[PDB]
Protein backbone atom coordinates (compact mmCIF):
# COMPACT_ATOMS: atom_id res chain seq x y z
CA UNK A 1 0.00 0.00 0.00
CA UNK A 2 2.06 2.58 -1.49
CA UNK A 3 -0.90 5.21 -0.63
CA UNK A 4 -1.68 3.70 2.64
CA UNK A 5 -0.33 7.11 4.70
CA UNK A 6 -2.28 9.49 3.05
CA UNK A 7 -5.22 11.22 4.19
CA UNK A 8 -8.71 9.63 2.02
CA UNK A 9 -9.22 13.67 1.27
CA UNK A 10 -5.65 13.98 -0.19
CA UNK A 11 -6.13 11.43 -2.33
CA UNK A 12 -9.48 12.15 -3.65
CA UNK A 13 -7.32 15.59 -3.93
CA UNK A 14 -4.86 14.63 -6.14
CA UNK A 15 -7.24 11.99 -8.35
CA UNK A 16 -8.72 14.97 -9.04
CA UNK A 17 -5.72 16.92 -9.95
CA UNK A 18 -4.11 13.82 -12.12
CA UNK A 19 -7.62 13.83 -14.03
CA UNK A 20 -6.47 16.96 -14.96
CA UNK A 21 -2.88 16.40 -15.83
CA UNK A 22 -4.71 13.40 -17.97
CA UNK A 23 -2.27 11.04 -15.40
CA UNK A 24 -5.02 8.59 -15.37
CA UNK A 25 -2.44 5.57 -13.79
CA UNK A 26 -1.50 8.02 -11.00
CA UNK A 27 -5.29 9.03 -10.87
CA UNK A 28 -6.44 5.23 -10.81
CA UNK A 29 -3.87 4.82 -8.39
CA UNK A 30 -5.17 7.54 -5.95
CA UNK A 31 -8.52 6.25 -6.39
CA UNK A 32 -7.57 2.51 -5.28
CA UNK A 33 -5.76 4.05 -1.96
CA UNK A 34 -9.19 6.00 -1.38
CA UNK A 35 -11.07 2.68 -1.96
CA UNK A 36 -9.12 0.83 0.38
CA UNK A 37 -9.57 2.96 3.25
CA UNK A 38 -13.05 0.94 3.55
CA UNK A 39 -15.24 3.94 3.34
CA UNK A 40 -18.70 3.89 0.60
CA UNK A 41 -17.57 6.29 -2.14
CA UNK A 42 -19.81 9.28 -2.72
CA UNK A 43 -21.38 9.31 -6.64
CA UNK A 44 -18.82 11.45 -7.32
CA UNK A 45 -15.85 8.95 -6.16
CA UNK A 46 -17.06 6.45 -8.06
CA UNK A 47 -17.33 8.15 -11.35
CA UNK A 48 -13.84 9.61 -10.80
CA UNK A 49 -12.73 5.77 -9.80
CA UNK A 50 -14.65 4.40 -12.93
CA UNK A 51 -12.93 7.37 -15.51
CA UNK A 52 -9.87 6.63 -14.01
CA UNK A 53 -9.51 2.75 -14.39
CA UNK A 54 -11.87 3.19 -17.91
CA UNK A 55 -8.85 5.44 -19.39
CA UNK A 56 -6.24 2.97 -18.44
CA UNK A 57 -7.55 -0.19 -19.90
CA UNK A 58 -8.94 2.14 -22.99
CA UNK A 59 -5.14 3.09 -23.49
CA UNK A 60 -4.26 -0.17 -23.39
CA UNK A 61 -7.20 -1.67 -25.21
CA UNK A 62 -6.34 0.82 -27.73
CA UNK A 63 -2.82 -0.35 -28.29
CA UNK A 64 -3.78 -4.17 -28.37
CA UNK A 65 -5.77 -3.13 -31.32
CA UNK A 66 -3.03 -1.18 -33.16
CA UNK A 67 -0.40 -4.50 -32.50
CA UNK A 68 -3.56 -6.87 -33.49
CA UNK A 69 -4.12 -5.14 -36.98
CA UNK A 70 -0.27 -4.91 -37.58
CA UNK A 71 -0.38 -8.29 -36.78
CA UNK A 72 -3.33 -9.08 -39.24
CA UNK A 73 -1.29 -7.92 -41.93
CA UNK A 74 1.91 -9.84 -41.10
CA UNK A 75 1.73 -13.75 -40.82
CA UNK A 76 -0.13 -13.67 -44.37
CA UNK A 77 -0.46 -14.86 -47.81
CA UNK A 78 1.85 -11.87 -49.71
CA UNK A 79 3.41 -10.50 -46.57
CA UNK A 80 5.63 -12.76 -46.08
CA UNK A 81 7.76 -10.84 -43.31
CA UNK A 82 6.90 -12.76 -39.69
CA UNK A 83 9.25 -12.84 -37.05
CA UNK A 84 7.99 -13.02 -32.98
CA UNK A 85 8.41 -9.68 -32.41
CA UNK A 86 4.36 -8.40 -33.02
CA UNK A 87 3.14 -11.37 -31.21
CA UNK A 88 5.64 -10.87 -28.18
CA UNK A 89 4.46 -6.86 -27.76
CA UNK A 90 0.84 -7.48 -27.93
CA UNK A 91 1.31 -10.19 -25.08
CA UNK A 92 3.38 -8.04 -23.44
CA UNK A 93 0.27 -4.86 -23.79
CA UNK A 94 -2.31 -8.33 -22.93
CA UNK A 95 -0.46 -9.05 -19.51
CA UNK A 96 -0.33 -5.67 -18.44
CA UNK A 97 -3.80 -4.87 -19.99
CA UNK A 98 -5.31 -8.34 -17.31
CA UNK A 99 -3.37 -7.35 -14.66
CA UNK A 100 -5.12 -3.85 -14.63
CA UNK A 101 -8.58 -5.61 -15.08
CA UNK A 102 -7.86 -7.86 -12.19
CA UNK A 103 -6.97 -4.99 -10.22
CA UNK A 104 -10.43 -3.33 -10.68
CA UNK A 105 -11.92 -6.81 -10.04
CA UNK A 106 -10.29 -7.28 -6.95
CA UNK A 107 -11.44 -3.66 -5.79
CA UNK A 108 -14.90 -4.49 -6.50
CA UNK A 109 -15.34 -7.89 -5.25
CA UNK A 110 -13.34 -6.32 -2.25
CA UNK A 111 -14.81 -4.06 -1.38
CA UNK A 112 -17.26 -2.16 -3.54
CA UNK A 113 -20.29 -4.72 -3.98
CA UNK A 114 -20.60 -5.87 -0.47
CA UNK A 115 -20.44 -3.09 1.06
CA UNK A 116 -22.97 -1.24 -1.16
CA UNK A 117 -26.13 -0.34 0.42
CA UNK A 118 -27.99 2.26 -2.04
CA UNK A 119 -29.20 0.06 -5.28
CA UNK A 120 -27.74 2.83 -7.70
CA UNK A 121 -24.11 1.81 -6.48
CA UNK A 122 -24.74 -1.59 -6.03
CA UNK A 123 -26.15 -1.23 -10.21
CA UNK A 124 -22.53 0.60 -11.01
CA UNK A 125 -20.22 -1.67 -9.26
CA UNK A 126 -21.52 -4.50 -11.30
CA UNK A 127 -21.83 -2.78 -14.05
CA UNK A 128 -18.24 -2.21 -13.79
CA UNK A 129 -17.75 -5.53 -12.87
CA UNK A 130 -19.28 -6.29 -16.59
CA UNK A 131 -17.34 -4.22 -18.37
CA UNK A 132 -13.76 -5.25 -16.64
CA UNK A 133 -14.76 -8.69 -17.49
CA UNK A 134 -15.68 -7.85 -20.87
CA UNK A 135 -12.48 -6.44 -21.38
CA UNK A 136 -10.60 -9.35 -20.02
CA UNK A 137 -13.23 -11.09 -22.82
CA UNK A 138 -11.93 -9.17 -25.92
CA UNK A 139 -8.59 -10.87 -25.11
CA UNK A 140 -8.87 -14.38 -23.82
CA UNK A 141 -9.00 -17.78 -25.43
CA UNK A 142 -10.27 -21.12 -24.24
CA UNK A 143 -11.78 -22.48 -20.67
CA UNK A 144 -10.54 -19.21 -19.87
CA UNK A 145 -12.86 -16.86 -21.87
CA UNK A 146 -15.71 -18.91 -21.71
CA UNK A 147 -15.48 -18.22 -17.70
CA UNK A 148 -15.05 -14.81 -18.00
CA UNK A 149 -18.12 -14.52 -20.57
CA UNK A 150 -19.86 -15.71 -17.79
CA UNK A 151 -18.96 -13.61 -15.21
CA UNK A 152 -19.85 -10.41 -17.14
CA UNK A 153 -22.94 -11.98 -18.28
CA UNK A 154 -24.18 -12.63 -14.38
CA UNK A 155 -22.88 -9.06 -13.14
CA UNK A 156 -24.40 -7.51 -15.93
CA UNK A 157 -28.02 -9.47 -15.82
CA UNK A 158 -28.08 -9.00 -12.22
CA UNK A 159 -27.39 -4.94 -12.64
CA UNK A 160 -30.16 -4.83 -15.30
CA UNK A 161 -32.60 -7.02 -12.63
CA UNK A 162 -32.01 -3.80 -9.77
CA UNK A 163 -31.87 -1.12 -12.21
CA UNK A 164 -35.46 -1.78 -13.94
CA UNK A 165 -36.74 -2.34 -10.34
CA UNK A 166 -35.42 0.10 -8.64
CA UNK A 167 -34.18 3.35 -11.81
CA UNK A 168 -36.42 5.68 -13.75
CA UNK A 169 -35.79 4.60 -17.37
CA UNK A 170 -33.69 7.94 -18.31
CA UNK A 171 -31.25 7.02 -14.96
CA UNK A 172 -27.83 7.72 -16.63
CA UNK A 173 -26.70 4.60 -14.96
CA UNK A 174 -29.42 2.29 -16.03
CA UNK A 175 -28.70 4.02 -19.40
CA UNK A 176 -25.08 3.31 -19.25
CA UNK A 177 -25.55 -0.13 -18.18
CA UNK A 178 -28.10 -1.33 -20.79
CA UNK A 179 -25.52 0.39 -23.61
CA UNK A 180 -22.65 -1.56 -22.31
CA UNK A 181 -24.46 -5.05 -21.61
CA UNK A 182 -26.45 -4.15 -25.33
CA UNK A 183 -22.42 -4.03 -26.70
CA UNK A 184 -21.67 -6.96 -24.41
CA UNK A 185 -24.32 -9.34 -26.49
CA UNK A 186 -22.79 -7.59 -29.99
CA UNK A 187 -19.03 -8.02 -29.18
CA UNK A 188 -18.60 -10.70 -26.89
CA UNK A 189 -21.68 -13.48 -26.71
CA UNK A 190 -21.87 -13.13 -30.46
CA UNK A 191 -25.80 -12.32 -30.05
CA UNK A 192 -26.04 -9.05 -32.71
CA UNK A 193 -30.41 -9.59 -32.46
CA UNK A 194 -30.37 -9.75 -28.33
CA UNK A 195 -28.26 -6.45 -28.99
CA UNK A 196 -29.69 -4.42 -31.39
CA UNK A 197 -33.09 -5.53 -28.86
CA UNK A 198 -31.91 -3.96 -26.34
CA UNK A 199 -30.77 -1.34 -27.52
CA UNK A 200 -34.08 -0.23 -29.32
CA UNK A 201 -35.79 -1.32 -26.27
CA UNK A 202 -33.55 1.18 -23.97
CA UNK A 203 -34.15 3.70 -26.05
CA UNK A 204 -37.57 3.77 -26.56
CA UNK A 205 -38.33 3.62 -22.95
CA UNK A 206 -36.49 6.57 -22.24
CA UNK A 207 -38.41 8.49 -24.92
CA UNK A 208 -41.56 7.01 -23.34
CA UNK A 209 -40.72 8.00 -20.16
CA UNK A 210 -38.12 11.69 -21.03
CA UNK A 211 -40.69 13.41 -18.33
CA UNK A 212 -38.22 11.69 -15.57
CA UNK A 213 -34.94 13.20 -16.85
CA UNK A 214 -33.32 14.34 -13.36
CA UNK A 215 -32.34 18.19 -13.24
CA UNK A 216 -28.60 16.87 -12.34
CA UNK A 217 -27.74 14.50 -14.87
CA UNK A 218 -30.28 15.01 -17.98
CA UNK A 219 -27.25 15.93 -20.21
CA UNK A 220 -25.51 12.71 -18.96
CA UNK A 221 -28.88 11.05 -20.18
CA UNK A 222 -29.38 12.53 -23.46
CA UNK A 223 -25.80 11.27 -24.45
CA UNK A 224 -25.91 8.18 -23.42
CA UNK A 225 -29.57 7.64 -25.67
CA UNK A 226 -27.65 9.53 -28.54
CA UNK A 227 -24.88 6.60 -28.16
CA UNK A 228 -27.32 4.20 -27.97
CA UNK A 229 -29.06 5.58 -31.64
CA UNK A 230 -25.61 5.51 -33.09
CA UNK A 231 -25.09 2.15 -32.21
CA UNK A 232 -28.14 0.89 -33.90
CA UNK A 233 -27.29 2.67 -37.01
CA UNK A 234 -24.12 0.75 -37.19
CA UNK A 235 -25.19 -2.51 -36.36
CA UNK A 236 -28.44 -2.40 -38.55
CA UNK B 1 -20.38 15.57 -27.43
CA UNK B 2 -19.89 15.01 -30.65
CA UNK B 3 -16.39 14.20 -29.82
CA UNK B 4 -17.52 11.80 -27.67
CA UNK B 5 -19.85 10.53 -30.40
CA UNK B 6 -17.05 9.76 -33.14
CA UNK B 7 -15.00 8.32 -31.01
CA UNK B 8 -17.52 5.97 -29.85
CA UNK B 9 -18.57 4.81 -33.63
CA UNK B 10 -15.28 4.16 -34.20
CA UNK B 11 -14.64 1.97 -31.31
CA UNK B 12 -17.70 -0.19 -31.97
CA UNK B 13 -16.95 -0.06 -35.55
CA UNK B 14 -13.61 -1.39 -35.54
CA UNK B 15 -15.03 -4.80 -33.97
CA UNK B 16 -17.39 -5.14 -36.70
CA UNK B 17 -14.35 -4.29 -39.39
CA UNK B 18 -11.50 -6.72 -37.94
CA UNK C 1 19.08 -4.54 -17.92
CA UNK C 2 15.76 -6.21 -18.51
CA UNK C 3 16.57 -5.97 -22.70
CA UNK C 4 19.50 -7.07 -22.04
CA UNK C 5 18.82 -10.38 -23.74
CA UNK C 6 16.90 -9.31 -26.39
CA UNK C 7 18.06 -8.93 -30.21
CA UNK C 8 19.21 -5.56 -30.83
CA UNK C 9 17.12 -5.86 -34.74
CA UNK C 10 14.35 -6.94 -32.40
CA UNK C 11 14.67 -3.79 -30.72
CA UNK C 12 14.61 -1.32 -33.02
CA UNK C 13 11.49 -3.29 -34.46
CA UNK C 14 9.49 -3.13 -31.03
CA UNK C 15 10.31 0.48 -30.66
CA UNK C 16 8.65 1.27 -34.09
CA UNK C 17 5.89 -0.92 -33.02
CA UNK C 18 5.88 0.98 -29.62
CA UNK C 19 5.66 4.23 -31.51
CA UNK C 20 2.44 3.12 -34.05
CA UNK C 21 0.93 2.64 -30.68
CA UNK C 22 2.23 5.72 -29.02
CA UNK C 23 3.16 4.24 -26.46
CA UNK C 24 6.21 6.11 -25.59
CA UNK C 25 7.52 4.33 -22.69
CA UNK C 26 8.20 1.24 -23.68
CA UNK C 27 9.62 2.94 -26.79
CA UNK C 28 12.39 4.96 -24.74
CA UNK C 29 12.60 1.38 -22.80
CA UNK C 30 13.12 -0.10 -26.05
CA UNK C 31 15.32 2.32 -27.71
CA UNK C 32 17.46 2.17 -24.42
CA UNK C 33 18.44 -1.70 -24.63
CA UNK C 34 19.40 -1.01 -28.30
CA UNK C 35 22.10 2.03 -27.42
CA UNK C 36 23.55 -0.59 -24.40
CA UNK C 37 24.21 -3.27 -27.25
CA UNK C 38 27.49 -0.77 -27.65
CA UNK C 39 26.64 -0.12 -31.46
CA UNK C 40 26.23 3.41 -33.08
CA UNK C 41 22.74 4.35 -34.28
CA UNK C 42 21.76 4.54 -37.66
CA UNK C 43 20.30 8.16 -38.76
CA UNK C 44 16.96 6.44 -38.44
CA UNK C 45 17.63 4.83 -35.19
CA UNK C 46 18.98 8.30 -33.66
CA UNK C 47 15.23 10.11 -34.36
CA UNK C 48 13.63 6.97 -32.90
CA UNK C 49 15.80 7.41 -29.45
CA UNK C 50 14.58 11.22 -29.69
CA UNK C 51 10.85 11.01 -30.22
CA UNK C 52 10.69 8.19 -27.47
CA UNK C 53 12.27 10.33 -24.98
CA UNK C 54 11.03 13.54 -26.12
CA UNK C 55 7.47 12.33 -25.95
CA UNK C 56 7.82 11.03 -22.57
CA UNK C 57 9.61 14.14 -21.18
CA UNK C 58 7.24 16.25 -22.93
CA UNK C 59 3.94 14.70 -21.06
CA UNK C 60 5.44 15.13 -18.33
CA UNK C 61 6.48 18.74 -18.52
CA UNK C 62 3.02 19.55 -20.06
CA UNK C 63 1.59 17.74 -16.55
CA UNK C 64 4.09 19.78 -14.39
CA UNK C 65 2.57 22.76 -16.50
CA UNK C 66 -1.06 22.52 -15.48
CA UNK C 67 -0.14 21.21 -11.56
CA UNK C 68 1.70 24.67 -12.07
CA UNK C 69 -0.83 26.50 -13.15
CA UNK C 70 -3.37 25.19 -10.33
CA UNK C 71 -1.33 25.62 -7.85
CA UNK C 72 -0.37 29.52 -9.01
CA UNK C 73 -4.30 30.38 -8.45
CA UNK C 74 -3.97 28.52 -5.08
CA UNK C 75 -2.05 29.88 -1.92
CA UNK C 76 -3.05 33.23 -3.24
CA UNK C 77 -4.99 36.44 -1.77
CA UNK C 78 -8.95 35.69 -2.33
CA UNK C 79 -8.31 32.15 -3.14
CA UNK C 80 -7.58 30.72 0.81
CA UNK C 81 -7.76 26.90 -0.17
CA UNK C 82 -4.21 26.05 0.13
CA UNK C 83 -3.40 22.18 1.77
CA UNK C 84 -0.19 20.44 0.62
CA UNK C 85 -1.74 18.07 -1.89
CA UNK C 86 -1.28 20.42 -5.21
CA UNK C 87 2.90 20.95 -4.43
CA UNK C 88 3.10 17.33 -3.12
CA UNK C 89 2.12 15.98 -6.44
CA UNK C 90 3.42 18.21 -8.52
CA UNK C 91 6.87 17.85 -6.86
CA UNK C 92 5.95 13.59 -8.25
CA UNK C 93 5.98 14.40 -11.10
CA UNK C 94 8.94 16.72 -10.83
CA UNK C 95 11.31 14.10 -9.85
CA UNK C 96 9.77 11.55 -12.68
CA UNK C 97 10.78 14.00 -15.12
CA UNK C 98 14.31 14.42 -13.76
CA UNK C 99 14.10 10.53 -13.42
CA UNK C 100 14.37 10.14 -17.25
CA UNK C 101 16.84 13.45 -17.85
CA UNK C 102 19.37 12.00 -16.23
CA UNK C 103 18.32 8.48 -17.66
CA UNK C 104 18.99 10.37 -20.99
CA UNK C 105 21.82 12.19 -19.88
CA UNK C 106 23.25 9.34 -18.86
CA UNK C 107 22.90 7.46 -22.00
CA UNK C 108 24.28 10.55 -24.35
CA UNK C 109 27.72 10.30 -21.47
CA UNK C 110 27.79 6.83 -21.65
CA UNK C 111 27.91 6.23 -24.40
CA UNK C 112 26.38 8.06 -27.80
CA UNK C 113 28.74 11.42 -27.79
CA UNK C 114 31.76 9.72 -27.22
CA UNK C 115 31.44 7.01 -29.84
CA UNK C 116 30.05 8.92 -32.57
CA UNK C 117 32.52 9.88 -35.42
CA UNK C 118 30.27 11.72 -38.12
CA UNK C 119 29.55 15.30 -37.42
CA UNK C 120 26.55 15.34 -38.06
CA UNK C 121 25.77 12.21 -35.55
CA UNK C 122 27.71 14.22 -32.42
CA UNK C 123 26.13 17.42 -33.16
CA UNK C 124 22.46 15.42 -32.73
CA UNK C 125 23.57 14.24 -29.55
CA UNK C 126 25.01 17.67 -28.14
CA UNK C 127 21.75 19.50 -29.32
CA UNK C 128 19.96 16.37 -27.36
CA UNK C 129 22.42 16.86 -24.63
CA UNK C 130 21.70 20.85 -24.47
CA UNK C 131 17.68 19.61 -24.26
CA UNK C 132 17.44 17.55 -21.78
CA UNK C 133 19.34 19.95 -19.65
CA UNK C 134 17.12 22.78 -20.67
CA UNK C 135 14.20 20.50 -19.20
CA UNK C 136 16.11 19.84 -15.98
CA UNK C 137 16.27 23.42 -15.57
CA UNK C 138 12.41 24.30 -16.33
CA UNK C 139 12.08 22.78 -12.92
CA UNK C 140 15.35 23.36 -10.79
CA UNK C 141 16.18 25.89 -8.10
CA UNK C 142 19.48 27.48 -7.09
CA UNK C 143 23.03 26.19 -7.65
CA UNK C 144 21.24 23.10 -9.11
CA UNK C 145 19.92 25.26 -11.57
CA UNK C 146 23.24 27.37 -12.17
CA UNK C 147 25.47 24.05 -13.35
CA UNK C 148 22.51 22.97 -15.52
CA UNK C 149 22.43 26.24 -17.43
CA UNK C 150 25.88 26.41 -17.57
CA UNK C 151 26.20 22.28 -19.13
CA UNK C 152 22.85 23.23 -21.75
CA UNK C 153 25.10 26.11 -22.92
CA UNK C 154 27.94 24.21 -22.99
CA UNK C 155 26.22 21.52 -25.03
CA UNK C 156 24.37 24.06 -27.11
CA UNK C 157 27.30 25.65 -28.54
CA UNK C 158 29.63 23.28 -29.51
CA UNK C 159 26.64 21.58 -31.32
CA UNK C 160 26.80 24.94 -32.83
CA UNK C 161 29.90 25.53 -33.87
CA UNK C 162 30.42 21.97 -35.31
CA UNK C 163 27.32 22.19 -37.23
CA UNK C 164 28.58 25.83 -38.45
CA UNK C 165 31.64 24.05 -39.45
CA UNK C 166 30.42 20.52 -41.01
CA UNK C 167 26.47 21.29 -42.49
CA UNK C 168 24.95 23.20 -45.05
CA UNK C 169 22.40 25.81 -43.72
CA UNK C 170 19.38 23.88 -44.43
CA UNK C 171 20.58 20.96 -43.03
CA UNK C 172 17.47 20.06 -40.59
CA UNK C 173 19.25 18.73 -37.33
CA UNK C 174 21.44 22.43 -37.85
CA UNK C 175 18.01 24.42 -37.81
CA UNK C 176 16.55 22.30 -35.26
CA UNK C 177 19.86 22.61 -32.87
CA UNK C 178 19.70 26.51 -34.00
CA UNK C 179 15.69 26.70 -32.49
CA UNK C 180 16.31 25.31 -29.75
CA UNK C 181 18.93 27.19 -28.60
CA UNK C 182 17.04 29.77 -29.44
CA UNK C 183 14.03 28.85 -26.88
CA UNK C 184 17.22 28.15 -24.62
CA UNK C 185 18.32 31.67 -24.94
CA UNK C 186 14.38 33.16 -24.48
CA UNK C 187 13.23 30.96 -21.99
CA UNK C 188 16.16 29.59 -19.66
CA UNK C 189 18.93 31.96 -19.80
CA UNK C 190 16.69 34.80 -20.00
CA UNK C 191 18.47 36.37 -23.02
CA UNK C 192 15.39 37.38 -25.34
CA UNK C 193 17.90 39.65 -27.82
CA UNK C 194 19.71 36.74 -28.37
CA UNK C 195 16.77 34.53 -29.14
CA UNK C 196 15.56 36.54 -31.77
CA UNK C 197 18.74 37.46 -33.32
CA UNK C 198 19.81 33.81 -33.17
CA UNK C 199 16.30 32.98 -34.98
CA UNK C 200 16.52 35.78 -37.17
CA UNK C 201 19.81 34.94 -38.49
CA UNK C 202 18.88 31.27 -38.68
CA UNK C 203 16.34 31.68 -40.87
CA UNK C 204 17.41 34.64 -42.99
CA UNK C 205 20.84 32.36 -43.92
CA UNK C 206 18.68 29.23 -44.70
CA UNK C 207 16.85 31.26 -47.26
CA UNK C 208 20.27 32.89 -48.58
CA UNK C 209 20.99 29.36 -49.12
CA UNK C 210 17.82 27.33 -49.80
CA UNK C 211 19.25 25.82 -52.93
CA UNK C 212 21.19 23.38 -50.38
CA UNK C 213 17.91 21.86 -49.47
CA UNK C 214 18.13 17.88 -49.63
CA UNK C 215 15.82 15.82 -50.89
CA UNK C 216 15.82 13.76 -48.37
CA UNK C 217 14.73 15.91 -45.73
CA UNK C 218 13.82 19.28 -47.22
CA UNK C 219 10.09 18.86 -45.34
CA UNK C 220 11.68 18.77 -41.93
CA UNK C 221 14.38 22.02 -42.96
CA UNK C 222 11.50 24.04 -44.54
CA UNK C 223 8.89 23.08 -41.07
CA UNK C 224 11.58 24.11 -38.83
CA UNK C 225 12.07 27.26 -41.08
CA UNK C 226 8.57 28.09 -40.09
CA UNK C 227 8.71 26.98 -36.52
CA UNK C 228 11.78 29.83 -36.49
CA UNK C 229 9.16 32.14 -37.71
CA UNK C 230 6.67 31.18 -35.97
CA UNK C 231 8.75 31.76 -32.90
CA UNK C 232 9.77 35.31 -33.81
CA UNK C 233 6.08 36.38 -34.58
CA UNK C 234 5.86 35.76 -31.01
CA UNK C 235 8.94 36.78 -29.26
CA UNK C 236 8.78 40.37 -31.62
CA UNK D 1 2.15 20.57 -40.04
CA UNK D 2 0.04 23.31 -38.95
CA UNK D 3 -0.75 20.75 -35.97
CA UNK D 4 2.55 21.06 -34.89
CA UNK D 5 2.65 24.68 -35.71
CA UNK D 6 -0.68 25.11 -33.30
CA UNK D 7 1.15 22.82 -30.62
CA UNK D 8 4.68 24.64 -30.38
CA UNK D 9 2.63 28.18 -30.60
CA UNK D 10 1.04 27.52 -27.38
CA UNK D 11 3.95 25.96 -25.82
CA UNK D 12 5.87 29.19 -26.48
CA UNK D 13 3.06 31.13 -25.74
CA UNK D 14 2.54 29.30 -22.14
CA UNK D 15 6.22 30.63 -21.03
CA UNK D 16 5.47 33.95 -22.24
CA UNK D 17 1.89 34.25 -20.32
CA UNK D 18 2.94 32.26 -16.82
O1 LIG E 1 -16.37 5.49 -26.81
C1 LIG E 1 -16.54 4.33 -26.45
C2 LIG E 1 -15.73 3.24 -27.10
O2 LIG E 1 -15.43 2.16 -26.21
C3 LIG E 1 -14.65 2.41 -25.10
C4 LIG E 1 -13.55 3.26 -25.13
C5 LIG E 1 -12.81 3.46 -23.98
C6 LIG E 1 -13.16 2.83 -22.81
C7 LIG E 1 -14.25 1.97 -22.77
C8 LIG E 1 -15.01 1.76 -23.92
P1 LIG E 1 -16.43 0.64 -23.88
O3 LIG E 1 -16.04 -0.58 -24.69
O4 LIG E 1 -17.63 1.34 -24.46
O5 LIG E 1 -16.70 0.27 -22.44
N1 LIG E 1 -17.42 3.96 -25.53
C9 LIG E 1 -18.42 4.86 -24.97
C10 LIG E 1 -17.97 5.51 -23.68
F1 LIG E 1 -16.91 6.32 -23.91
F2 LIG E 1 -17.53 4.55 -22.82
C11 LIG E 1 -19.11 6.29 -23.05
C12 LIG E 1 -19.16 7.68 -23.16
C13 LIG E 1 -20.20 8.39 -22.58
C14 LIG E 1 -21.20 7.73 -21.91
C15 LIG E 1 -21.18 6.36 -21.80
C16 LIG E 1 -20.14 5.67 -22.37
F3 LIG E 1 -20.13 4.32 -22.26
O1 LIG F 1 6.09 21.93 -30.14
C1 LIG F 1 7.05 22.22 -29.44
C2 LIG F 1 6.82 22.68 -28.02
O2 LIG F 1 7.86 22.29 -27.13
C3 LIG F 1 8.07 20.95 -26.90
C4 LIG F 1 7.04 20.02 -26.78
C5 LIG F 1 7.33 18.69 -26.56
C6 LIG F 1 8.64 18.27 -26.45
C7 LIG F 1 9.68 19.19 -26.56
C8 LIG F 1 9.41 20.53 -26.80
P1 LIG F 1 10.75 21.73 -26.92
O3 LIG F 1 10.69 22.60 -25.68
O4 LIG F 1 10.57 22.54 -28.18
O5 LIG F 1 12.05 20.97 -26.99
N1 LIG F 1 8.32 22.17 -29.85
C9 LIG F 1 8.69 21.96 -31.24
C10 LIG F 1 8.97 20.50 -31.56
F1 LIG F 1 7.84 19.76 -31.41
F2 LIG F 1 9.86 20.01 -30.65
C11 LIG F 1 9.53 20.36 -32.96
C12 LIG F 1 8.72 19.91 -34.00
C13 LIG F 1 9.22 19.79 -35.29
C14 LIG F 1 10.54 20.11 -35.54
C15 LIG F 1 11.36 20.55 -34.53
C16 LIG F 1 10.84 20.68 -33.27
F3 LIG F 1 11.66 21.12 -32.28
MG1 LIG G 1 -8.92 8.30 9.33
MG1 LIG H 1 -1.24 -13.06 -22.99
MG1 LIG I 1 -34.54 -6.44 -24.80
MG1 LIG J 1 25.05 -9.84 -31.06
MG1 LIG K 1 11.34 18.13 -6.78
MG1 LIG L 1 23.04 35.19 -33.76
Amino acid sequence: GAMGSMERASLIQKAKLAEQAERYEDMAAFMKGAVEKGEELSCEERNLLSVAYKNVVGGQRAAWRVLSSIEQKSNEEGSEEKGPEVREYREKVETELQGVCDTVLGLLDSHLIKEAGDAESRVFYLKMKGDYYRYLAEVATGDDKKRIIDSARSAYQEAMDISKKEMPPTNPIRLGLALNFSVFHYEIANSPEEAISLAKTTFDEAMADLHTLSEDSYKDSTLIMQLLRDNLTLWT
Amino acid sequence: RDKIRLNNAIWRAWYIQY
